[PDB]
């Protein structure tokens, strides 16, 4: 692997596919951003080491509703650009009457759940909530940490102990809610999927641990540590030591959570 | 900052239950932390630098110059310039009065500290500027205000008190020791007071109340600001008391958590 | 013909309003054809 | 409770003009429906005692539209009163873009042949049009119609306001008494 | 409003200039002709290149000088855009882009070369002076709008003559021009601008990384020449072999010596109009002194 | 500036209880308009509120209306610009929480406060609790909804706006002024709130 | 008078004239019917953007009202309604005022209007009818009613007026007074004896201003 | 044919039945047949056409002119083009092609230019412009210059076969022309030579409304590129 | 006491007239303010620049399809000279620097969308117009986002024959000077600004100097970027 | 039937 910066020379060899963060002259590939070289097959490219969330085909992605559209809405992921989430894309509670209240699912400023169905050619993303574990999220806070710290993985919704369940999207936006009957089943009736009224038996006990699992996420990211789920129930287990919540967002008692971490890897 | 009504009904009744439970395990008591950094700009008489925990940055400088107390009535001048917001934005000439008035060379501020003869004194030009902001910033600019006139430093002088113009020395200078005074905000979220309110907690807040506070005692400016537009909503009598007492109690450890240089 | 009331018909067509009126000898503000309005002076 | 003043007490636990306010008294909260306008008392309600506020158009509702843009498929026009069940007129400007605005689409113009119909035709640019609404669509544009007897250009000039005067002696021709020029318009039965 | 080129067209005239033809028969190095007449008015002076028409009106007042320059008079340069050369241009618009820097570009070759002796200016040293204004009128736009401005801006001050003034002490008596003849400007030099249009014929990965390079240099464009560029430098020189200032703020990189066989270039252009401005003054003055014969 | 005539630039400036009287509906333009004019033995003030709206903003998906309130120095100009805003800013935090905002969604209300007369026989304290009494008539006048009849008192800097007689505070101001005052300043203002909002329902209703 | 025109000079846009009267000289481009701005758009007629600037320094709120009055020639001068949601720029630029800035107007508002019609003449837009413009004044001991004046003679005028007549029928016939702009001290009957003079010399500038125009056009057409 | 003003006494009687041409308005009001444009009025014989000649440059879109339009932006169902620079746009129908489908759409991309006819040209209404014959040489113009040109020589050169200005051109090289009556000449030669010699010539002859100088103009062009 | 340039060949400050001004940047010094941010010390100089994007435009008017929007606004504050109560200037050095960017940062790639650049000064003393150039260079490229080469800002005084590279505040205004952006460590020059007379025989030996002065700060420039990748990646590692 | 679009000097 070979750090580059912007106008530096690639390779001279012209017998390569090039690659994003590239461009050349004649035999003379160039590299546009300061990154690393990637070489794949014939593909020669540079990772930028900086740069917004790039989504893919699959990434499980948490948005913000930003506007509403003709018969489309576009969704704040935390990229470039906003994704659209076609009136088609979603599952409704057609008619061509709900096509113009599309207000009364998701209104500007909603939060939701989706998945990146593909990808326009400028490089933004269309979503699809055509599932179950897609839609309006509730029940909850949001935080979000940068997207280079959620590591792409299998799965991304995961139930945490103390009756909480995290949404891991790919973009970094993270949702914490209360653990629903639903999030159960995710182990081997709803009518209203966009209500925008929560669960009315939140108890004090399921939202102090919100809080805690808030602080130990942006622990995580504040040691730029790789968040997963075994990494997020480690700091929460460990963080107990400290009796009150709000003593986890000193400096001193971040950075040592983040290192307990790594240095308990390091032994197993 | 946007959010959604189910993120806002869930804060609100978090904010307002009994206890208060604030979304980062908070005490209605409990500040932030915050990085300081003083004396970093040489050209000025004393300069210092505050980040929030939401990534707030405030810079503001110290600058002096001489004047005829007689004929200048105001000894200290603040000019705020906030990021991304018009010179004559609201938020920024409300800012600026209220600071003058946190300041003004006789109320919070000690004016006969600044007096070098009979005929002349220093007129302190403190400049604030917000680099990014997530909520009302009176109160990390009075902290940031706060720690730049405690690292100023000014000339020493040289010519009799009694009275031409004043001479300074050419090498040694003298500290800065008047009183600076300290704004605080504070979010009314149903029947529970908050110091120090994030920009969520601002965001589903019932009121707000910004207290000053100099040489150990409440002082003026005290006002309700709204903190935001959907949620206002008036408060009793007794928050406001309430609010005041939070203040008494807990500034001398915000003093004596600045005042560490 | 249709005929509407002279609350819509001043925004309407403010220009049928001043016909409608001078057709019936008067004028929109109420006045006669060469009555000014009355002037009332606080001076100093 | 005849009349009544913003924060008059009305009567215990709606409509226009008052609202559920949470009071505490001996201990013990009490919500009351509380006046929220000067007027008098009328489910509770206050009336004062032209106003385009309350009778806000609806779906189904009747209003007097001003023609400002006609396009191949589509008509903009302006809404500048509401019928009520009378007018209504609303306050805003013109001038500004202060007034809703609202479409006629070329297939809500007439009731027969709606697919092949020519806007140029039907309307013309400063044209009143009497129309009915058919949803409030989006923040932009109302959506209405005029595909009924009594429902089209009502009050019109010849050549856009440049000529004289124009009623609707044909549903589908408006003629002027003085020079006898027709011009063809989708007339609204008076 | 936006002046809309067609690709057949944008194409032509590219391709036109790298077989070395421009539309209106120019070689790449020729500046237009450039015409000056002068109105009855002393500082009513109106340049023409080809197409291009601007118009210029110097005109002076009594005023007081800065407590901080007490012995220098004032001048100030207005070029404030109309509809009138061509509907492109929004109404006074003092702020945008191509507005901003032309603007200072006409700024920097006049005022703050010092072309005008602002200390002949000056009546008395404690207050009196004399406030110059040169206001610039475009009223026809064939591109070149740089450097008729400052032909139009410098032909003005030397053709204007202030009125001749006598102070009592604090009494400061503005003759009229029919009681004692007016007096002219003091000149320290003569700016002239040189606009070079720059034309890349192959693509950008060319420019930055390209050995030989191949951008195409044409002198005072046209509009349709103008809009087709891809970069631009104003160099302004005097007689004197000075550089007064050189502006290439932003677009096309370019080789630094070809910049500097610009400014060589230019100043064989500064002479020929340099030259030609002060003939056509002296034209001027000998035509008022035969009617002043026949008066 | 050029859209005015300001004369020469050489030219220099030249440098050298409360009875109350409230009517409405006087303005044309406007939705709602209200005149306040109170004379008390040390001080004189008039001025002039008006109302316009709710005016619908083009594409505004707010699920509540956006008050504005400028305080404008109409003719005698004897308040800075600083403050003049920060009154502003007070006044609209004030009514934010008095009219019902969720009965006028996606559209907008402008209040203007004229000043017409101001005389002492800063001063800027006194002066917010009758802005406070116009406003609230002028938006009664407008017939725009209000939670309650939101009046103010002013006691030695001190000034705060009441609701529900007295129970509760939607505005609190301070400045300069004396040391554990707070017990005695809400007992002054709230009895000036209690005679301006008596005043006040008795315009409206007679 | 006597008074010396042009047509055609300028080369973006789609009319142009220049008008000389004595020392007054005006240039005036016209741009029309083209695509107006939003907040421009009249529905049923055309829409007017008229734009006057000064001979000297920027412009003031002096050449505000100057466009204002020329609005009210202009505007019944366009047969608007055959260019409906369109624009019209109407420029004129003031290059010698021929008079005293400081205290009078009337010989640079008598010649834009002259100038406008002219390069509305130019532009080829509908017009109902013609047009023209003089300056009167009258002398202060002497209280004679100078058509024309000179910039001396204004500075000793107790009254200036600008009169600019609508005529149709080959000029003959007055269709109506489009602007009569009278300041200083008159009575009655100085009036109508201004309008009398004032009508014969606007009926003596439309046949000059006929003959201006056919020299400038009958040779771009054929016959 | 006799040169008339706005608001002059218009000649023809209402005894007789004419058609109004350019020039000739009636009044909605008076119903009065007056004059709103200065030039030549000419007048046919016998059923009578009357019209008045006046010189314009700005182009205002009338049915059946062949007018050169540039594609500015791609639409659902239509071009937007413009035929002038600062005019209102032009819709150009994607149906409005020979041979046209609704499964194959033209290809024509952002900056072409179009040759092609005006079939709507409503006064309150975007005009609109097809690429197919309205009885039944348009389409694309690949290439080539285009000139700017005053409306009444643009008619002259379509309409009067007299006008030398095409039989000068044809005998000096080999072109390909378009004219468009909203002031729009396309040309297009084999070398990049003549084709600006063809400009250059065009652009002159357009400056001197002189019939008579159009030859001597082409010989000194023509003789100035070799 | 001091001298501009003395017989000995010292400058003010005690420089040569090769010798540059203490120079230090910084990258990523507002992660939680921008994408891409740059604190730079040229001298006293001491400049912030942020840079916001490639994101969603806020109107959807001003957006363009074919490419992305390049905005740069500088704020000079109130505390960065001896203090002034006193725009068309500030103007002008904006819309320069966004056509220097124009032409380097690959606008194309990022289409629909908008890049804000946000810079304040905070101390000024002479050639703050190069400072400028730097900071906007290390504030793009720490934002990823996609440019062709590096743009390296230098000022150059004329002292009778003698270049001065690197003027400060009282440098400037004794002689003339010469601004250059150089693209990387080639000739071409997306910036030349020539603010006053200069001879035209000895300005191409002040644009030797300036050209070579620049490539020096590409290298010092570069040298810290690479400092702080292979730091970032050691950390991590 | 008039040429608009049409090739001369064959
Ligand atoms: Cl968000
Ligand atoms: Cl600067």
């Amino acid at each position: 692997s070979q750090i580059v910066t912007p106008g530096e020379l690639v390779t001279d060899d012209p017998i390569w596919m090039r690659g994003h963060g590239t461009y050349f002259l004649d035999n003379m590939t160039y590299s546009s951003v300061a990154g690393t070289v990637s070489r794949v097959n014939r593909l020669l490219s540079v990772i930028p080491l900086k740069g917004r969330y790039a989504p893919e085909t699959g990434d499980h992605v948490v948005g913000r509703i930003a506007e509403v559209g003709n018969k489309r809405w576009k969704v704040d992921i935390g990229g470039k650009q906003h994704a659209v989430l076609m009136l088609g894309s979603v599952n409704l509670p057609k008619s061509e009457s709900d096509e113009l209240q599309m207000r009364s699912f998701l209104k500007e400023g909603d939060l939701l759940n989706a998945e990146v169905q593909s990808l326009f050619q400028d490089g933004s993303a269309s979503l699809h909530t055509r599932s179950l574990k897609y839609g309006k999220l509730r029940n909850g806070m949001f935080c979000q940490v940068p997207s280079s710290l959620i590591v792409r993985a299998k799965n991304h919704t995961h139930n945490l102990p103390g009756n909480i369940t995290v949404v891991l999207g790919v973009n970094g936006y993270i949702w914490l809610r209360k653990t629903s009957q639903m999030d159960l089943a995710r182990d081997t009736s709803s009518w209203q999927i966009y209500s925008d009224e929560n669960d009315p038996s939140i108890s004090n006990n399921i939202r102090q641990a919100i809080c805690r699992y808030a602080n130990v996420i942006k622990a995580l990211a504040f040691c730029e540590i790789g968040i997963t789920q075994q990494r997020i129930v480690s700091a929460y287990e460990a963080s107990m030591v400290y009796s009150n919540v709000g003593e986890l967002i000193e400096k001193n008692v971040m950075e040592s959570i983040g290192s307990d971490i790594l240095t308990a890897e390091k032994m197993r | 900052m946007s959010l959604s009504v189910a993120e806002k009904s869930y804060l609100y009744d978090s904010l307002a239950s009994t206890p208060s439970i604030r979304p980062d395990g908070r005490l209605p008591h409990q500040f932030r932390p915050i990085e300081i950094f003083t004396d970093f700009l040489p050209s000025s008489n004393g300069s210092s630098r505050i980040i929030a925990s939401d990534g707030s940055e405030c810079i503001v400088s110290i600058k002096s110059k001489v004047v005829d107390h007689h004929v200048e009535n105001e000894l200290l001048q603040v000019d705020v310039d906030i990021a991304g917001q018009r010179d004559d934005a609201l938020v920024v000439e409300t800012i600026t009065s209220l600071l003058n008035k946190v300041l003004k060379s006789g109320s919070g501020v000690d004016s006969s500290k600044l007096q070098l003869t009979k005929k002349y004194s220093f007129k302190i030009f403190v400049d604030v500027l917000v680099i990014s902001s997530h909520s009302h910033p009176i109160s990390l600019i009075s902290f940031a205000i706060y720690s730049a006139l405690n690292s100023t430093y000014l000339p020493k002088l040289i010519s009799a008190f009694d009275d031409e113009l004043p001479t300074f020395h050419d090498y040694d200078m003298v500290k800065l020791d008047i009183n600076p005074p300290l704004v605080f905000i504070l979010a009314v979220v149903g029947n529970n007071m908050l110091l120090d309110p994030a920009a969520n907690e601002s965001e589903v807040a019932n009121n707000g109340l910004i207290i000053s506070w100099s040489n150990g005692k409440i002082t003026s400016p005290i006002r309700s600001v709204a903190l935001n537009d959907s949620n206002v909503k008036s408060f009793k009598p007794h928050l406001l008391k309430q609010g005041l007492a939070m203040v008494e109690k807990y500034a001398p450890d915000v003093v004596r958590s600045l005042e560490n240089l | 013909p249709i005929t509407f009331p002279p609350e819509v018909l001043a925004r309407i067509s403010p220009e049928l309003s001043l016909q409608r009126h001078l057709s019936l000898g008067i004028r929109p503000c109420l006045r006669k054809y060469e009555e000014f309005r009355d002037v009332a002076i606080e001076n100093n | 409770p005849e009349i009544a003043y913003p924060g008059k007490l009305i009567c215990p636990q709606p409509g226009p003009g008052t609202k559920l306010i949470q009071y505490e008294h001996n201990g013990r909260t009490l919500e009351a429906i509380t006046a929220t306008l000067v007027g008098t008392v009328r489910l509770v309600s206050v009336l004062p005692g032209n106003d385009f506020a309350n009778n806000l158009p609806k779906e189904g509702d009747i209003v007097l539209t001003r023609v400002t843009r006609l396009s191949l498929q589509r008509a903009n026009v302006e809404i500048l009163a509401v019928e009520d069940k009378t007018f209504s007129v609303s306050q805003a400007s013109s001038d500004l873009g202060e007034t809703f605005r609202g479409i006629i689409r070329s297939q809500d113009v007439r009731s027969t042949d709606r697919d092949r119909v020519k806007v140029i035709e039907c309307f013309k640019p400063g044209d009143i049009v009497r129309a009915q609404v058919l949803s409030l669509g989006d923040g932009t544009n109302y959506y209405l119609t005029t595909a009924r007897n009594d429902l089209g250009v009502v009050f019109a000039r010849a050549a856009n306001g440049a000529g004289g005067l124009m009623y609707a002696t044909d549903w589908q021709m408006m003629t002027s008494p003085v020079t006898g020029a027709t011009e063809k318009r989708k007339c609204a039965k008076p | 409003k936006d002046i809309e080129i067609s690709a057949s067209e944008s194409k032509f005239i590219l391709e036109a200039l790298r077989q070395n033809y421009r539309l209106d028969g120019r070689s790449f190095d020729q500046f237009r002709d450039v015409e000056i007449t002068f109105g009855k008015e002393f500082g009513d002076v109106s340049v023409k290149m080809g197409n291009t028409k601007v118009h210029c009106r110097i005109s002076c007042q009594i005023a007081q000088p800065y407590e901080d320059r007490p012995f220098e008079g004032l001048f100030v340069i207005s070029t404030e855009i109309s509809p009138m050369a061509g509907s492109q241009f929004e109404n006074g618009n003092i702020t945008g882009e191509d507005e901003v820097l032309c603007s200072r570009i006409i700024e920097k070759s006049v005022r703050r070369s010092g072309a005008l002796d602002v200390e002949g200016l000056c009546i008395v040293a404690g207050s009196k002076c004399w406030a110059v204004r040169a206001d610039v009128h475009f009223l026809d736009c064939d591109g070149g709008f740089i450097d008729a401005s400052c032909i139009a801006v410098m032909a003005g001050l030397m053709h204007f003559k202030k009125p001749d003034i006598t102070v009592h002490g604090e009494q400061i008596i503005v003759h009229p021009v029919n009681e004692r003849e007016p007096v002219p400007l003091g000149i320290l030099h003569i700016p002239i601008c040189v606009t070079f249009s720059f034309f890349n014929p192959q693509d950008t990965e060319e420019n930055i990384k390209g050995e030989t390079n191949s951008e195409i240099s044409i002198i005072d464009a046209t509009l349709k020449e103008e809009l087709l560029r891809d970069g631009v430098l104003t160099v302004t020189l005097n007689k004197n072999r000075e550089v007064v200032q050189v502006s290439k703020a932003g677009g096309l990189p370019m080789d630094a010596l070809t910049l500097m066989k610009c400014c060589h270039e230019a100043y064989s252009i500064i002479e020929k109009i340099t030259d030609q401005i002060l003939q056509l003054l002296k034209e001027d003055s000998e035509k008022r002194n035969k009617y002043a014969a026949m008066l | 500036d050029r859209r005015r005539l300001l004369g020469p630039a050489a030219a220099k400036p030249m440098a050298f209880e409360q009875e109350l009287s409230l009517h409405t509906g006087f303005i044309e333009n406007c939705n709602g308009s209200a005149l306040v004019e109170a004379r008390s033995l040390g001080h004189q003030t008039s001025l002039i509120t008006a109302v316009y709206g709710p005016r619908s903003i083009r594409g505004s998906f707010t699920s509540q209306g956006t008050i504005s309130i400028q305080l404008k120095n109409g003719l005698l100009e004897k308040y800075n610009t600083n403050e003049l805003k920060e009154v502003s800013s007070f006044l609209m935090g004030i009514f934010n929480s008095v009219v019902n905002l969720s009965r006028y969604p996606k559209s907008g209300i402008d209040i203007f406060v004229y000043l017409t007369y101001d005389k002492d026989l800063s001063q800027i304290s006194s002066l917010i609790p009758h802005c406070i009494t116009s406003i609230t008539l002028a938006l009664a006048d407008a017939g725009i909804e209000l939670v309650d009849m939101a009046g103010a008192g002013e006691a030695n800097g001190t000034v705060v706006s009441f609701i529900k007689n007295g129970e509760e505070i939607v505005g609190f101001w301070k400045d300069d002024g004396d040391d554990e005052d707070l017990l005695e300043c809400l007992d002054r203002c709230k009895e000036q709130y209690n005679r301006y909002r008596d005043l006040m329902i008795s315009c409206l209703m007679n | 008078m006597s008074v010396q025109a042009e047509i055609g000079i300028l080369d973006h846009v789609d009319g142009s004239s220049e008008f000389v009267s004595q020392d007054t000289k005006v240039i005036c481009s016209v741009t029309g019917p083209i695509e107006p701005k939003a907040r421009q758009e009249l529905p049923t007629q055309l829409a007017l953007e008229i734009i006057v600037r000064p001979a000297k320094g920027v412009a003031t709120t002096r050449e505000k009202v100057l466009e204002d009055k020329l609005r009210a020639v202009l505007t019944p001068l366009i047969t608007r309604h055959c260019y409906p949601r369109q624009l019209c720029q109407i420029t004129c630029q003031i290059l010698e005022s021929g008079e005293d800035e400081a205290e009078f107007s009337l010989r640079e508002l008598s010649c834009c209007i002259n100038a406008a019609f002219l390069a509305l003449v130019d532009a080829g837009i509908a017009l109902n009818s013609m047009c023209a413009s003089i300056p009167i004044a009258i002398i202060k001991d002497t209280s004679d009613i100078i058509v024309d004046p000179t910039a001396e003679q204004l500075k000793i005028s107790l009254s200036v007026h600008t009169l600019a007549l609508e005529f149709v029928n080959g000029g003959k016939v007055v269709k109506n007074v489009l602007l009569l702009d009278s300041n200083g001290d008159f009575n009655e009957d100085q009036l109508f004896s201004l309008l009398e003079l004032g009508e014969q010399k606007c009926q003596e500038l439309v046949t000059n201003i006929r003959r201006i125009i056919q020299d400038n056009i009958s040779p771009r057409l054929v016959v | 044919s006799t040169f008339i003003f706005p608001g002059d006494s218009f000649p023809v009687d209402p005894t007789t039945p004419v058609k109004l041409g350019p020039g000739i308005y009636c009044d909605p009001n008076t119903q009065e047949i007056r004059p709103v444009n200065t030039g030549v009025l000419h007048v046919s014989a016998k059923v009578q056409t009357a019209y008045i000649d006046y010189s314009s440059k700005r182009y205002i879109p009338s049915v059946n002119d062949f007018v050169i339009g540039v594609i500015i932006g791609t639409f659902s169902d239509s071009y937007k083009v413009s035929l002038q620079n600062f005019s209102s746009s032009v819709s150009l129908s994607y149906m409005a092609f020979p041979n046209a489908s609704k499964k194959n759409r033209p290809t024509l991309q952002v900056g072409d230019l179009v040759y092609a006819r005006v079939c709507t040209a409503e006064k309150e209404l975007e005009a609109e412009i097809e690429c197919f014959d309205s009885t039944t040489g348009f389409g694309i113009l690949e290439d080539g210059m285009i000139i700017d040109v005053n409306l009444n020589f643009a008619r002259q050169l379509l309409f009067n076969n007299d006008f030398p200005l095409l039989k000068v051109l044809a005998a000096h090289t080999k072109f390909e022309v378009a004219i468009g009556l909203n002031g729009k000449i396309w040309v297009k030669c084999e070398e990049l030579s003549n084709t600006l010699a063809c400009y250059r010539t065009i652009m002159e002859c357009c400056q001197k409304n002189d019939t008579a100088a159009f030859k001597d103009i082409a010989k000194r062009q023509f003789k100035e590129i070799l | 006491r001091l001298e501009i340039y003395s017989p000995e060949g010292l400058r003010l400050d005690g420089r040569r007239w090769n010798e540059l001004r203490r120079f230090e940047s910084s990258i990523n010094t507002h992660p939680h303010a921008a994408d891409g941010s740059s604190y730079m010390e040229q001298g006293n100089n001491k400049i912030i620049t942020l840079v916001k994007g490639p994101k969603e435009p806020r109107l959807k008017s001003q957006m363009d399809t074919s490419k992305a929007l390049l905005n740069v606004s500088v704020n000079i504050t109130k505390f960065s000279k001896e203090r002034s109560k006193s725009e068309r200037r500030v103007l002008e050095i904006q819309t320069s620097l966004v056509r220097m960017f124009e032409k380097n940062v690959m606008l194309n790639i990022y289409p629909r969308t908008v890049i804000d650049i946000e810079i304040h000064v905070l101390e000024q003393d002479g050639g703050i117009m190069g400072s400028l150039i730097n900071g906007i260079t290390l504030a793009l490229i720490d934002a990823g986002i996609s440019m062709f080469d590096y743009i390296s800002g230098i000022s150059v005084g004329l002292y009778d024959t003698t270049p001065l590279l690197d003027t400060n505040s009282l440098e400037e205004n004794a002689m003339s000077t010469v601004t250059l952006g150089v693209v990387g460590k080639s000739e071409k020059l997306s910036l030349l600004l020539v603010e006053d007379k200069i001879p035209l025989d000895r300005l191409e030996n002040v644009l030797a100097i300036g050209i070579a002065g620049a490539h020096r700060v590409r290298d010092l420039m570069d040298e810290e970027l690479r400092k702080h990748a292979q730091k970032r990646v050691s950390n991590a590692s | 039937v008039i040429s608009g679009r049409k090739t001369f000097g064959d």
